[PDB]
């Protein structure tokens, strides 16, 4: 494993460490459904889920508190899902991967799982 | 048929953080600011293109800087230089791979204890950027009367600190010092000395 | 109520989990059960080999077998003496890994001042952290920096009228895991004279 591995780990790290406004909002849980699919498919498919949310939310009012701190922090979690998603997409090197599932999950615990599917990953190579 | 020529391959650097500098040379007296267009465009679905106007760097030379909103490994670019409607040249420059870090500042000197002298800068990158934890320095110190004898000390560990044994240091003289630093994991280059900062010791 | 688990996985190789017994209202036996969530071998387990202090049960200790680092590890601290009376844990064990302490310290030159430190670790090079440390026989208190997962130390300004002594310890952090607990220091190491 190389820098890209280790950087999508580092902005998860970051990510974790403090839940901002709209972390409690849903995105498709890909991980409770695992139907034995490739090592690829789920780095392209969660690239995917992050790429919907900061597509949607980036501008959403909710999520931009009242107090410029909200603001700024909001700011930073789209900045770094995009992030997430160049890295993730770049790693898979699929041109497409339908996430076709229902199950919901919050956002918070996405990347939480994430996380620990991605420090495994880089605990593997050497 | 092709009046202005790129002379060899372009090639690029970045900081890693918000520029990328290419630099060329081209094959006669050119007013790159009025003639070429740099256009470089992120590979990723739904990203737009950009235009860079490239300063002059001596006669028949130019070069021009990348404006960038966030740079990652995975990230590759296009790049086009127009000169009107000519196409000169079509390349590829993936960031991540032709790192040349910003040049530390902030460097001071701390004499308060007499055994041993204190420098101490600052890292250029903000904590969030993928070099900032990733950097490891080298200090150059030297007599402004004697410049013939100086010193080049490396700093292999994470903080932006040095400690030398004053038992090395020629009292009564000024002397200089200045920092620069590289980043192992990303395989860069050097990146450009800070400005000096000059001290009389006792 | 009863008390509180606390699991630790040394260095990958085996873990400990144990409990302070001097807080019952009678002498006991707690047994412990164990098993992983939403993942295969859900399955709950018993504790192979229990750990024993003033005649009690002190905790309990699993191989690596057992030990299943990014998967939701979950404890059971039951009492026989009543069914209902129990505690349920979930852990997530990559972060309470602890390394052990680094071995076999090395100090050569590499230049005419440029005196490198050396050192191996067990089985977890790219996982693991480093806090340097060194001083003078004269130095009131050492002086630390920090490796990354580099192995490799190095002090560009040496004197060679002193006597250095250096020593590191290991994280397993952040990349495979937040581990807060560094390893116990290594073994000094001495060079030059006076
Ligand atoms: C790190 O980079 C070096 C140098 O490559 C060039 O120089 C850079 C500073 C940059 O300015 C670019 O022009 C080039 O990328 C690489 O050098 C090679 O090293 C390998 C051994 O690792 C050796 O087999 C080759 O002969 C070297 N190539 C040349 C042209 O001399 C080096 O590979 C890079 N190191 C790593 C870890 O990838
Ligand atoms: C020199 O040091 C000063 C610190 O006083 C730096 O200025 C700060 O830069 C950080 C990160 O860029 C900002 O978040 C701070 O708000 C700035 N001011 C504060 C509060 O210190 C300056 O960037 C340093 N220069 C160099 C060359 O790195
Ligand atoms: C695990 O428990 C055993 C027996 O109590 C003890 O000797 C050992 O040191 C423990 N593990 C640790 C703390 O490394
Ligand atoms: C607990 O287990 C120990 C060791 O097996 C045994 O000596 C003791 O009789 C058991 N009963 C209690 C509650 O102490
Ligand atoms: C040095 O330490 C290693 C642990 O990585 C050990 O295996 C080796 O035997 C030691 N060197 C010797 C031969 O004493």
């Amino acid at each position: 494993c190389d820098i890209t591995l280790q950087e999508i780990i580092k902005t998860l790290n970051s990510l974790t460490e403090q839940k901002t406004l709209c972390t409690e909002l849903t995105v498709t849980d890909i991980f409770a459904a695992s139907k034995n699919t490739t090592e690829k498919e789920t780095f392209c498919r969660a690239a995917t889920v992050l790429r919907q949310f900061y597509s949607h939310h980036e501008k959403d009012t909710r999520c931009l508190g009242a107090t410029a701190q909200q603001f700024h922090r909001h700011k930073q979690l789209i900045r770094f899902l995009k992030r997430l998603d160049r890295n993730l997409w770049g790693l898979a090197g699929l041109n497409s991967c339908p996430v076709k599932e229902a199950n919901q999950s919050t956002l918070e615990n996405f990347l939480e799982r994430l996380k620990t599917i991605m420090r495994e990953k880089y605990s593997k190579c050497s | 048929a092709d009046p202005f020529k790129v002379l060899q391959e372009p090639t690029c650097v970045s900081d890693y953080m918000s520029i990328s500098t290419c630099e060329w040379k081209m094959n006669g007296p050119t007013q790159c600011s009025t003639e070429l267009r740099l256009l470089y465009q992120l590979v990723f679905l739904l990203s737009e293109a950009h235009t860079c106007i490239p300063e002059n760097n001596g006669g028949a030379g130019c070069v021009c800087h990348l404006l960038m909103d966030d740079v990652v490994s995975a990230d590759q670019y296009t790049l086009d230089l127009w000169a009107g409607q000519q196409l000169l040249w079509k390349g590829s420059f993936k960031p991540s791979e032709h790192v040349k870090p910003r040049a530390p500042g902030n460097l001071t000197v701390h004499t308060q204890v007499s055994d041993t002298l204190l420098l101490t800068w600052s890292n250029p990158y903000p904590p969030d950027n993928y070099l900032y934890n990733h950097l490891t320095y080298a200090v150059n110190i030297w007599s402004e009367n004697d410049p013939a004898d100086f010193r080049i000390y490396q700093v292999t560990y994470l903080e932006p600190s040095l400690r030398i044994a004053a038992s090395t240091l020629k009292s009564g003289i000024s002397y200089r010092a200045r920092v620069r630093a590289w980043a192992q994991c990303y395989n860069t280059t050097w990146s450009e000395w800070s400005p000096s900062t000059k001290w009389h010791n006792s | 109520p009863l008390p509180e688990v606390q699991c630790f996985v040394f260095n990958v190789e085996y873990m400990n989990c144990t409990w302070q017994s001097s807080s019952e209202p009678q002498p006991t036996n707690l047994t412990l059960h164990y098993w992983y969530k939403n993942s295969d071998n859900d399955k709950v387990q018993k504790c192979s080999h229990y750990l024993f202090s003033e005649e009690i049960t002190s905790g309990c200790q699993l191989q690596k077998k057992e030990i299943h680092l990014y998967q939701t590890f979950v404890v059971q601290l039951q009492d026989p003496r009543e069914p209902r009376r129990q505690a349920t844990q979930m852990l997530k064990l990559q972060n309470l890994v602890i390394p052990w302490a680094p071995e076999n310290l090395t100090l050569h030159k590499l230049s005419e001042s440029q005196l490198e430190l050396n050192w191996n670790n067990r089985f977890l090079n790219h996982c693991l952290e480093h806090l340097v440390q060194y001083r003078t026989d004269w130095d009131h208190s050492w002086t630390e920096q920090s490796v990354d997962y580099r192995h490799k130390f190095s002090l560009p300004s040496v004197d060679g009228q002193k006597r250095y002594t250096f020593r590191v310890r290991s994280r397993f952090n952040p990349l495979c895991g937040s581990a807060q607990h560094w390893s116990e220091w290594s073994h000094p190491i001495h060079w030059g004279s006076n």
